[PDB]
Formats: C-alpha cells, sequence, structure tokens
C-alpha cells in the first residue's frame, strides 16, 4: 500500500515562486531517499535531485543547482520542493518518486503536479453541452458529448454519472487559443439508457474551482 | 555526465508480436540499466531494475537484456494495455539520465470511423455563439482527412483538430474537428454538413443536419 | 669529542626514504588525485615539487649534513632567536606521535585477527553486528537501504575502533585496551629500533622500508588480474584539464607533495647529521624524493584496480565507491575488497603487514629527529644512555596517546592532524624557510654547499630558496588560515567550536619562539640593535 500523494496544480505569474508537497505513506519513511523528476510536455524525464529524510541529506543536479530547493518533514513524512525564478521553462510536471540507496532505481512514484508559470488570468471554463438532434437515426447506439470552451490553464476535469458508467467515452485533447484552453468529451451509450435515465457531464476547474454540471437533453 | 541515447522515437507493432526496444549509453554501464513505463497520463512505472531483474508486481512477459552500452527490453506478447511510453534510465553515476523515451504504438485492422455531428446548444445561443461539431469515432490509422461543407461550399475557416492517443482496448483513435462560429452567421445558415476521407473507403462519410429545429 | 656516522650510505639513504613513504602515500594521493582532474592532476603535482618541495627537501638535507647538528643546537650556529623553533617542533611531535601509531595499531589489531581461516569482517554472524548488518553469500536481489551497513564497515566501527559508544568530541570515554596493547607493541618495537641510536634504525629500516614494495608488487599483480579493474584505472587516469582552472587544486597538491616530502621538521637534518661530509646530497635528495612519488604514483594503481574490481562488482561510478576519503578507504572497502578474494586470509595479512612496516619506519625518523635534537641540545647532561631518554620518550608518547586510544578517538585523529599538527608544521615550515634564506643568507648557504659538493648550487635551486618556497609555504598556510575545511567523519559533522580547539592545540606549540626571541632580547645587554645583532650573527 505504497502511496506518494503531491499536491495539486499551480498556477503561478513568471519571476514568483511555488511550493510542492509529497505525502508518503505504506512504507518505512527514513528507509529510503525522496527525489524529484522534472517532466516537461511532450520532452522526457529529468532528475532534478534526491535527499535523505534522516538529516536532510540533499543531493542536486548540476542543472538545477540554485534553482530548486529540497525539503523534509518527518513529524508528518512529507516532502517538499520550492521553485524560485519561474519561467515559461519550468512550466511542466513534476514528480516525487521514492529511490534505494542502491541499486537507484524509482520504485514508487507520485501522481504528479501539472505546475503552469504564466501571467494570464485564471480563466473560469464555458461549459456548453452537446445533445443529438431530434432528427437523427437512433440505432443500436447513441453517442453524446459536452463542450468546454475558454479556461486557463490546462486543468479540467469532465466526468459522466459520478464515474458510472464509462465503458465507451471519448475525451479530446485541450487545444490552446489566444490564452485560452478549449475541449470536448463524447460517450458512446446505447440506445436502452438514453434518453430514459439521468445522464449528466460534469466539468470541474481546480485552477478557478468551479464545477459546472450539465444534463442531455434531446 | 551521462547520456543515454535512445534512437527510435517511435515503434510500430500488432497484438501478440514480438517488440524489442534499444537503450545506448554514453559510456560503459555493465548491469545498471533500468526500464520505467508510463502510460498515458500517468506517472512512470518501475518495469526492469538492473539490465534483466524484475520488479515485485510485474508480468512474466516482459524481460530485459544487455550488458554494456546497448541495451534490450523485450515483449513477447503484446497486449492492448500494453500502450505507453518506455523510457530506460542510467543509475550509476551522479547524475541520474533518463532516455528520449519510445512511444509504442499498436498496429491492427482498418476500422470504419463513425462520425457524428452536432448542433449549438440553446446555453451556448444564449451566450451568443454557435460551434458545429464533427465527432470522429474508432478508426485506424491516425492520418485521415476531415472537409467541412456549410451549405455546399468548403469551409476552412474555424477548424480545429483534435487527435486524441491510441486507445488500450482496441486500438482505436478518434478525433475531433469543431467549427466555432457567431450566432449571427449561424442563423443565417440550415443544414450544415461535414464529411471525412479515409482508406477504408473511397467515399467520404458524410454528416449532415438542419438548423430547423432537427 | 665526536659522534657517530652511518654505517653505509644505504641505511641512511634507504632510511630517508622509510621516512618519506607512509600511508599517505598509499591512500591519499590516489583519491585526491582522482578527484582532482584525475591523470590531470600529474601536471601540478609535479611543478609543486620540482620548485616547492625539492628545494625544501634538498635544501633541508643540506645543512643537517653541514653543520651536523640537531635540531635545536642548529639554531644556535645560525639564528639563536629561532631556537626555539628546535623546541617547538619537539613539542609538535608530541601531539604528532599521539595519533600516528593508533592508526598502525588499527592496523596491527587488524593483523592479529586475520589469522583466522575466516575472516571476521566477512560474515555478519559475530557479537558486534547489528541488525542492519547484510553480507555477501547471502540471499540475491538484496536492495541497500539507508540505515544499512557492510560487515566491514561494522567490523571497523563497533569492534576494533567501537566509535559507537562515543557521542563524539563530547564523550569519546572510556579507554579501550585492546588499541592500548597493540599500541604498546609498537611502541616497544619502535624502541628496539632507535635505543641503539642510528646503528639499529639504519638496520630495522631495511626490513620496514623493502616490504612495502613487495606487497605493493603483490596486490598489484592481485590487482591486475581482477575483472572489471579498468573502471578504477580509467576513473583514475580520465584527463579533466578543467580542474586545473581552479585555485584550490594547485595548493591541494602543493599541500600534497610537502606533506609527503615532509621536510622542514629536523629529520632529515639529523639523518643527514649523521654521514660524510664530502657525501653528495644532490643525487640523494633527488633519488630519494623520485622514489615517494613513484611509488605514490603505482600504489594509485594498486588502490583502484582493487577499487575498480569493487566498482565492477557494485555498479560502477567508482567515486561512489571511494566516496569516503580516510582509513575507511583501507580498513573497510579494500578489507572487504580482499575478503571476496582466494586466499583472503593471505592477502589481509601482508596488507595490515604492510600498513604496519609503511608506519614504523615514518615513526623511527619521526622520534629519531627529535631524540638527536635534544641530545645535542643539551650534551652529556644527556647521552649518558640512549635507551634511557628513548624510553622517556616513548612512554610520555603512550600515556599522550591514550586520548586517542578512547572510543571517540578517530575523532581526535582528524581534529588533531587537520586543525592542530598542519598549519603548525607548515607554520615552523615557514619560519625556517625565511630563517635559512633571508637570515643566514642564500649567498653563504650557497657557499657552504660550494664547499661540501665542491661547486656552487646552479641559479634554478638559488633562486627556489630567495624566493619560490617561502612564497610555496606562504600560498598553503595562507589558503589554509582563509578557509579551514569543514571537518567530517562516520556521518558525523563537527561542532563549530572545533576549529577554536585546534588552533588552541596549534598556537600552544610554538609558544617557545617568540618567548625565546624575547627571552635572548631581555638577556642580552646593550642596544636593542646589539642584541639583535648577535642574535643574528652565528656565534663567534
Ligand atoms: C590547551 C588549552 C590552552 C586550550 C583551551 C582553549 C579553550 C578556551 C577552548 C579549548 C576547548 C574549547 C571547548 C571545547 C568543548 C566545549 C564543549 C561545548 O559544549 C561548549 C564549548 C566548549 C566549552 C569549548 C569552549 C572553548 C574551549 C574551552
Ligand atoms: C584532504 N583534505 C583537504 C584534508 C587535508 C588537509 C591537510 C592540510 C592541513 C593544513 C594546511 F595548511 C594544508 C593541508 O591536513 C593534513 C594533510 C596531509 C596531506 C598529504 N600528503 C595533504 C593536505 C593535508
Ligand atoms: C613526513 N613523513 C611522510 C613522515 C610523517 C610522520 C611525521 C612524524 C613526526 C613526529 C613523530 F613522533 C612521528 C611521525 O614526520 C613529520 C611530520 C609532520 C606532520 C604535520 N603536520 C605530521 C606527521 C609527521
Ligand atoms: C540500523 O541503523 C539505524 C541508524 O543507523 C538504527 O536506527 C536501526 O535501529 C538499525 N537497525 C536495527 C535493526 O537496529
Ligand atoms: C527483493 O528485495 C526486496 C528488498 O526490499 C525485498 O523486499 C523483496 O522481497 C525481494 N524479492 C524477493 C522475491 O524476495
Ligand atoms: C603564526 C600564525 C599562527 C597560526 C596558528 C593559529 C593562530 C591562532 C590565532 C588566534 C586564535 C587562537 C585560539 C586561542
Ligand atoms: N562526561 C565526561 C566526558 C569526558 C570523558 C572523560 C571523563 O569521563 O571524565
Ligand atoms: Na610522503
Ligand atoms: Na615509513
Amino acid at each position: 500500500e505504497v502511496q506518494l500523494q503531491q499536491s495539486g496544480p499551480e498556477l503561478v505569474k513568471p519571476g514568483a515562486s511555488v511550493k510542492i508537497s509529497c505525502k508518503a505513506s505504506g512504507y518505512t519513511f527514513t528507509d529510503y531517499y525522496m527525489n524529484w523528476v522534472k517532466q516537461s510536455h511532450g520532452k522526457s524525464l529529468e532528475w532534478i535531485g534526491n535527499i535523505n529524510p534522516n538529516n536532510g541529506g540533499t543531493s542536486y543536479n548540476q542543472k538545477f543547482k540554485g534553482k530548486a530547493t529540497l525539503t523534509v518533514d518527518k513529524s508528518s513524512t512529507t516532502a517538499y520542493m520550492e521553485l524560485r525564478s519561474l519561467t515559461s521553462e519550468d512550466s511542466a510536471v513534476y514528480y516525487c518518486t521514492r529511490s534505494p540507496v542502491r541499486p537507484y532505481y524509482f520504485d514508487y512514484w507520485g501522481q504528479g503536479t501539472t505546475l503552469t508559470v504564466s501571467s494570464a488570468k485564471t480563466t473560469p471554463p464555458s461549459v456548453y453541452p452537446l445533445a443529438p438532434g431530434c432528427g437523427d437515426t437512433t440505432g443500436s447506439s447513441v453517442t453524446l458529448g459536452c463542450l468546454v470552451k475558454g479556461y486557463f490553464p490546462e486543468s479540467v476535469t469532465v466526468t459522466w454519472n459520478s464515474g458510472s458508467l464509462s465503458s465507451s467515452v471519448h475525451t479530446f485533447p485541450a487545444l490552446l487559443q489566444s490564452g485560452l484552453y478549449t475541449m470536448s468529451s463524447s460517450v458512446t451509450v446505447p440506445s436502452s439508457t438514453w434518453p430514459s435515465q439521468t445522464v449528466t457531464c460534469s466539468v470541474a476547474h481546480p485552477a478557478s474551482s468551479t464545477t459546472v454540471d450539465k444534463k442531455l437533453e434531446p | 555526465d551521462i547520456v543515454m541515447t535512445q534512437s527510435h522515437k517511435f515503434m510500430s507493432t500488432s497484438v501478440g508480436d514480438r517488440v524489442s526496444i534499444t537503450c545506448k549509453a554514453s559510456q560503459d554501464v555493465s548491469t545498471a540499466v533500468a526500464w520505467y513505463q508510463q502510460k498515458p497520463g500517468q506517472s512512470p512505472k518501475l518495469l526492469i531494475y538492473s539490465a534483466s531483474y524484475r520488479y515485485t508486481g510485474v508480468p512474466d512477459r516482459f524481460t530485459g537484456s544487455g550488458s554494456g552500452t546497448d541495451f534490450t527490453f523485450t515483449i513477447s506478447s503484446v497486449q492492448a494495455e500494453d500502450l505507453a511510453v518506455y523510457y530506460c534510465q542510467q543509475h550509476y553515476s551522479i547524475p541520474r539520465t533518463f532516455g528520449g523515451g519510445t512511444k509504442l504504438e499498436i498496429k491492427r485492422a482498418d476500422a470504419a470511423p463513425t462520425v457524428s455531428i452536432f448542433p449549438p446548444s440553446s446555453e451556448q445561443l444564449t451566450s451568443g455563439g454557435a460551434s458545429v461539431v464533427c465527432f470522429l469515432n474508432n478508426f485506424y490509422p491516425k492520418d485521415i482527412n476531415v472537409k467541412w461543407k456549410i451549405d455546399g461550399s468548403e469551409r476552412q475557416n474555424g477548424v480545429l483538430n483534435s487527435w486524441t492517443d491510441q486507445d488500450s482496448k482496441d486500438s482505436t483513435y478518434s478525433m475531433s474537428s469543431t467549427l466555432t462560429l457567431t450566432k449571427d452567421e449561424y442563423e443565417r445558415h440550415n443544414s450544415y454538413t461535414c464529411e471525412a476521407t479515409h482508406k477504408t473507403s473511397t467515399s467520404p462519410i458524410v454528416k449532415s443536419f438542419n438548423r430547423n429545429e432537427c | 669529542g665526536e659522534r657517530e656516522t652511518w654505517g653505509k650510505k644505504v641505511d641512511f639513504l634507504l632510511s630517508v626514504i622509510g621516512y618519506a613513504v607512509d600511508l599517505g602515500n598509499v591512500w591519499r594521493f590516489p583519491y585526491i588525485c582522482a578527484q582532482n582532474g584525475g591523470g590531470a592532476f600529474l601536471l601540478p603535482y609535479t611543478i609543486m615539487a620540482i620548485f616547492g618541495g625539492i628545494p625544501l627537501f634538498y635544501m633541508e638535507l643540506a645543512l643537517g649534513q653541514y653543520h651536523r647538528n640537531g635540531c635545536i643546537s642548529i639554531w644556535r650556529k645560525i639564528c639563536p632567536i629561532f631556537k626555539g623553533i628546535g623546541y617547538a617542533i619537539c613539542i609538535i611531535a608530541f601531539y604528532i606521535a599521539s595519533y600516528y601509531n593508533t592508526i598502525m595499531a588499527w592496523a596491527l589489531y587488524y593483523l592479529i585477527s586475520s589469522f583466522t581461516d575466516q575472516l571476521p569482517w566477512t560474515s555478519c554472524k559475530n557479537s558486534w553486528n547489528t541488525g542492519n548488518c547484510t553480507n555477501y553469500f547471502s540471499e540475491d536481489n538484496i536492495t541497500w537501504t539507508l540505515h544499512s551497513t557492510s560487515p566491514a564497515e561494522e567490523f571497523y566501527t563497533r569492534h576494533v575502533l567501537q566509535i559507537h559508544r562515543s557521542k563524539g568530541l563530547q564523550d569519546l570515554g572510556g579507554i579501550s585496551w585492546q588499541l592500548a596493547l597493540c599500541i604498546m607493541l609498537i611502541f616497544t618495537v619502535i624502541y628496539f629500533s632507535i635505543w641503539k641510536g642510528v646503528k639499529t634504525s639504519g638496520k630495522v629500516v631495511w626490513v620496514t622500508a623493502t616490504f612495502p614494495y613487495i606487497a605493493l608488487s603483490v596486490l598489484l599483480v592481485r590487482g591486475a588480474t581482477l575483472p572489471g579493474a579498468w573502471r578504477g584505472v580509467l576513473f583514475y587516469l580520465k584527463p579533466n584539464w578543467q580542474k586545473l582552472l581552479e585555485t584550490g587544486v594547485w595548493i591541494d597538491a602543493a599541500a600534497q607533495i610537502f606533506f609527503s616530502l615532509g621536510p622542514g621538521f629536523g629529520v632529515l637534518l639529523a639523518f643527514a647529521s649523521y654521514n660524510k661530509f664530502n657525501n653528495n646530497c644532490y643525487q640523494d635528495a633527488l633519488v630519494t624524493s623520485v622514489v615517494n612519488c613513484m611509488t605514490s604514483f603505482v600504489s594509485g594503481f594498486v588502490i583502484f584496480t582493487v577499487l575498480g574490481y569493487m566498482a565492477e562488482m557494485r555498479n560502477e561510478d567508482v567515486s561512489e565507491v571511494a566516496k569516503d576519503a580516510g582509513p575507511s578507504l583501507l580498513f573497510i572497502t579494500y578489507a572487504e575488497a580482499i575478503a571476496n578474494m582466494p586466499a583472503s586470509t593471505f592477502f589481509a595479512i601482508i596488507f595490515f603487514l604492510m600498513l604496519i612496516t609503511l608506519g614504523l619506519d615514518s615513526s623511527f625518523a619521526g622520534l629519531e629527529g627529535v631524540i638527536t635534537a635534544v641530545l645535542d641540545e643539551f650534551p652529556h647532561v644527556w647521552a649518558k644512555r640512549r635507551e634511557r631518554f628513548v624510553l622517556a620518550v616513548v612512554i610520555t608518547c603512550f600515556f599522550g596517546s591514550l586520548v586517542t586510544l578512547t572510543f571517540g578517538g578517530a575523532y581526535v585523529v582528524k581534529l588533531l592532524e587537520e586543525y592542530a599538527t598542519g598549519p603548525a608544521v607548515l607554520t615552523v615550515a615557514l619560519i625556517e624557510a625565511v630563517a635559512v634564506s633571508w637570515f643566514y643568507g642564500i649567498t653563504q648557504f650557497c657557499r657552504d654547499v660550494k664547499e661540501m659538493l665542491g661547486f656552487s648550487p646552479g641559479w634554478f635551486w638559488r633562486i627556489c630558496w630567495v624566493a619560490i618556497s617561502p612564497l610555496f609555504l606562504l600560498f598553503i598556510i595562507a589558503s589554509f588560515l582563509m578557509s579551514p575545511p569543514q571537518l567530517r567523519l562516520f556521518q558525523y559533522n563537527y561542532p563549530y567550536w572545533s576549529i577554536i580547539l585546534g588552533y588552541a592545540i596549534g598556537t600552544s606549540s610554538f609558544i617557545c619562539i617568540p618567548t625565546y626571541i624575547a627571552y635572548r632580547l631581555i638577556i642580552t645587554p646593550g642596544t636593542f640593535k646589539e642584541r639583535i645583532i648577535k642574535s643574528i650573527t652565528p656565534e663567534t
């Protein structure tokens, strides 16, 4: 039950600083090195550095010397990474992974942390439902969906009926334009569940903390 | 420092085929190379450590080999859920460096793109906008043409194509063609039509609808 | 009437080599060579020798064979006010002998524990190991933990040194009786080598100075036959020229060569005191120095072949295996590497015995210089019997080493070796280098060399004695005083007041030279210029 729970997404203006946490559980915290790995969008993994929880023995990379600061807390078994002088390059996904002394592999990883460094305003998403027409041919299966237009940054989550059911759904990647992202979602459900039951799409925006739910109506 | 070079950024294989990824290092590494698996949207997962050894909680279909600079990660039976980006990482000298990453795409038979066109909702009309949508689900491969038609004329402005990653169940791509327009221009046209040209059939799949209350 | 001489040119000739070559030559040079540019480090190491080490070695070696006086009485014939130097060194020695023999005591405790068919540091089934102990020939797949330790590390840490029984410099007592017995045996084996004078010190040397080369040869072939030994040699010789741009590695090389040759202590003076007058000094110093260095150079291979094998058996990145920079590189890493080899008992015995024989001659000479000076300063007041004074020194050194024989002893070894003795020896060596070149006159010195060798020394050496060497020591002293290094040993960081202690031990050593200058300057009547004139002029 080794679990590593990081913090949520962070939108910060360039030049500022940001701190990311890392709660460890399921193992003896004082037994293993704590590491942080930076992964840019579309790029590869990049080892920032490690820290010894017993005394806070830090070991950074030459590429990150003076860029990142690692700390640790034994009272709650939680690691921290702080970044100053933030630029557009720092806009990336950061992980905190456990690692032994030897051999130095990364056995358990955190879920990740989406960092966005921009001066752009936190824009709430526009939730517009996408219901099939009343002139379509209802076959063996009908396809539904919802549309999200204009939000920032890339931090949005569209669920369907509290995650039940979602056997046949297709989520489309966010497209950035004029500083605002825009994405859409669809779901293929049989003709024996629509429009009989209640099918409602949920759109959550953690950056603006706005949860808008829209039910589909033919 | 150490540079882990992965020549093949992309590799294609079929379900059940034998696939192998190569990892090239700067200097000699002897035993120490680890292979990680990262599914789209998830965190990297450790599969192999020390060239050949497997980590706990890893299936028998994942194997590792190599000793020196060139290393090989081998999968015998490729499953649909084996769709992920694979990385190789050295663990002897400071600092620890990774490789470029090999996105293992799955090759299968062709599939007919189910196209579904959708009209702008009333909630969007309330704000003052209207976007006609054209969904393309379940097809292969990724390469596919999408042509828009507002009233017989090929519309090219205000069109956004969005390709998703490959699927991990039946390995079928999906894309969305979006036509964002104003309300004023939307209330001056009735029947919209979006079509798609694929390699499964010579005849482009055509979808249409009427604005006159469906 | 007169004093004694050497039984044969060689004995002294070796004897001085036996003085120069030591443990530092074996483990210290390879590390500092590897982390500072690798093979490139060979470039500044020689430059600091030719310009800084050799002129001090030869300049120190000439005065001893010219004046034929001790470390104290030679100043009475040069600059009497600096006579306190001869005393300072003595005090210095008292500190040096406090820890230099305990290392050999460790190696001896390792030697006597290496007579068993199964070596102690191989298995974890002992009375000193802990739950963390994990060895090889055990279950595979094992993964190292932050708290995990190796059987060799346990053996050194919790058995012989027994450092876990101390919380540091604060609480270090009590005293271990085992290492006391070992250091007693060593203080006995150095007694029977010095008590008869320069007769036995030139005869015992024959064994103590020749054995380490044979042992290094055996360990060299052995290490060369080991698989993956090319990694340590590669890491040991890999050129990193960028390091030469740093102003630090030059200082490191300078201090390294100065300490390896160990001039300006009066040992070379005493060894030169018993020799022929028309005997050559140039060839002697040159040859001896070239050996001390080459010996270090091949010792580098002897170490990094085995460490290369160790990195091969583990997972490369030799620096990792050679992270520790101290006795742990020999007592833990190298030992654990020996334990995993065929005929491990053999390669262990010859190794620890090699260490003992490596330190013994250096101890012989180290005490020999002080004994020679004191006897020459207080003649026939002293010298009534030599075994009495030698024994009187040995016992005092034994009671002075009881502080080191404690559970927290290695801490005191580091502290005394780096914060106390080192800047003081460099300091007094600076006072000597300035005193000989600028007070007695370098011209008269070249005239004396012109008398002994029959020809005046070249301009190359004169220009070194005049300015290159004093600035050579000056750079090191200034470099250290400007930025004293942070001390660390066995996952234990030293307190901030440590430097206060070391300096306190450092300054309290040379207190005799300024107070002695004040003594003469307060004893001699007339004007201060007349007193200083009688303090600058040699004795009528
Ligand atoms: C040999 C003689 C002349 C040296 C004496 C110098 C004195 C001032 C130095 C030497 C050792 C030093 C002490 C070493 C130990 C401790 C214990 C620590 O908890 C407080 C600092 C303290 C108390 C230091 C104070 C300063 C100190 C007492
Ligand atoms: C390795 N680290 C840098 C510690 C070494 C510091 C050193 C030292 C103390 C005072 C000084 F002014 C200059 C150098 O103490 C002992 C010693 C021995 C040699 C040899 N052969 C070389 C350096 C030193
Ligand atoms: C130099 N060669 C390698 C021998 C080293 C042993 C040493 C020495 C002196 C007195 C003794 F009683 C025993 C040993 O000789 C001079 C010296 C200076 C310092 C400093 N700082 C440290 C040790 C010594
Ligand atoms: C291993 O060492 C750590 C600290 O070095 C200690 O806390 C732990 O108790 C040790 N293991 C056992 C089993 O005692
Ligand atoms: C591999 O080593 C780890 C060390 O933590 C251990 O937990 C694990 O049980 C080992 N594997 C097997 C199969 O025993
Ligand atoms: C000749 C230069 C002296 C260098 C040795 C250390 C000097 C100490 C300076 C004053 C601090 C002493 C601590 C009591
Ligand atoms: N608590 C004393 C620390 C110093 C050890 C010497 C002693 O026990 O008196
Ligand atoms: Na030496
Ligand atoms: Na010696």
